[PDB]
């Protein structure tokens, strides 16, 4: 049987998800590691030589020119998988990370292009699997089924509220209910001014100013915001969960991880929101 | 004597938003339709270091009515559907397809 590791220092991110109150201890507490969970990065692809990933970086796909490997050239993309599995900035540190390519390097691309990852994840994934989908833009009926089709062959799908202030449901995928749809929080526990809000998201978790991995080198790292940062973070949380229990639905993971919610502490958390903010003890 | 017009056209949607791509459309198909074996060939005629017979591409285009269309996705397990660009006669006839439950404009997303 494994035992407990303590990592502190531990970036800020890290520290809020292990304890239910402030004031952050500068740890990040853990038991399960991920192993064995596969988790796709539905993103800029991931630089596959950080050394946040060192000989756990899967088969992925890229959308954006065929038979590509999948490889960052923006940095979103491996800065988000560095919050679900990086060594120093991750959750999950013993996950295996898929990359999907479907942004650009300026981070921009298609439903078209997303709707082929989804796909190509949902032929080839391997359980326990989670996906990781840091990006959206407006309602689509073709986008929104991809992401249901994904959880009805038994894979967890989330996905990161937005960034407009606005009400998530207006936009796809934060608007597909089966899906895990987070809103992001500041170190002080309030609800990020940029985040949006209501009754399509399902928890918070810290997206303000996160330290994670960055593409421009094999140790370089970068401190961004945006619900894309704290999506990642309960992707992780998912990633420890199915290690657990590694035949659970997708509605099992979403019960276990609202049920281990903190609730009550988000800040003007704003109109039909959920206040709830992710917890792990795993 | 001649035969009735087509009844057949397809709901189109998306071309309003701010963020439509000209010229490009995902082609979502019913589920009902037996569309799943020319897709996956379509898909395969695709497919890095595999080799594939020219026939099984040729039937798919034929099945789906994709000759001369620029096909640049294929879904088979998310979706049942094609990513395209093709101008607007062609668009037209794609419409009139009963398999085709319904075609959205390509849009652009953004990292978050
Ligand atoms: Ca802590
Ligand atoms: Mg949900």
């Amino acid at each position: 049987p494994a035992m407990a590791a303590v990592q502190s220092p531990a970036t800020w991110g890290l520290d809020r998800i292990d304890q239910r109150t402030l004031p952050l201890d500068g740890r990040y507490t853990y038991t399960a590691t991920g192993a064995g969970v596969h988790a796709y990065v539905v993103d800029t692809g991931i630089l596959l030589s950080h050394q946040e990933f060192t000989g756990r970086i899967g088969k992925g796909y890229d959308a954006i020119t065929p038979g590509g490997s999948a490889q960052d050239c923006n940095g979103h993309g491996t800065h988000v998988a560095g919050t679900i599995g990086g060594t120093t900035y991750g959750v999950a540190k013993g996950v295996t990370l898929h990359p999907v390519r479907v942004l650009d390097c300026n981070g921009s691309g298609s439903n078209s292009s997303v709707i082929a990852g989804l796909d190509w994840v949902t032929q080839n994934h391997v359980k326990p699997a989670v996906i990781n989908m840091s990006l959206g833009g407006g309602a689509s009926t073709a986008l929104d089924t991809a992401v249901m089709n994904a959880i009805n062959a038994g894979v967890t799908v989330v996905v990161a509220a937005g960034n407009d202030n606005r009400d998530a449901c207006f936009y796809s995928p934060a608007r597909v209910t089966a899906a895990i749809t987070v809103g992001a929080t500041t170190s002080t526990d309030y609800r990020a001014s940029f985040s949006n809000y209501g009754r399509c998201l399902d928890l918070f978790a810290p997206g303000q100013s996160i330290t994670s991995a960055w593409y421009t080198s094999s140790t370089a790292t970068n401190t961004i915001s945006g619900t894309a940062m704290a999506t990642p973070h309960v992707t992780g949380a998912a990633a420890l969960y199915l290690q657990w229990y590694p035949t659970a639905t997708p509605s099992q993971v979403a019960s276990a991880l609202l049920y281990y919610a903190t609730p009550n502490v988000v800040k003007n958390a704003g109109r039909y929101s959920p206040n709830l903010l992710l917890y792990t003890p795993f | 004597n001649p035969p009735a017009a087509s009844t057949q056209e397809a709901p189109l949607l998306g071309l309003e938003a701010p963020e439509a791509i000209p010229g490009r459309y995902i082609v979502v198909y019913k589920e009902n339709a037996d569309v799943l074996p020319a897709l996956e060939a379509l898909k395969a005629a695709l497919e890095p270091g595999l080799m594939q017979p020219q026939g099984l591409q040729a039937q798919a285009l034929r099945t789906l009515g994709l000759e001369g269309a620029r096909v640049d996705k294929v879904y088979t397990a998310a979706l049942r559907g094609v990513a395209v660009e093709v101008p607007d006669q062609e668009l037209a006839r794609l419409r009139q397809d009963p398999r085709v439950a319904y075609i959205e404009a390509d849009q652009e997303v953004r990292a978050f």
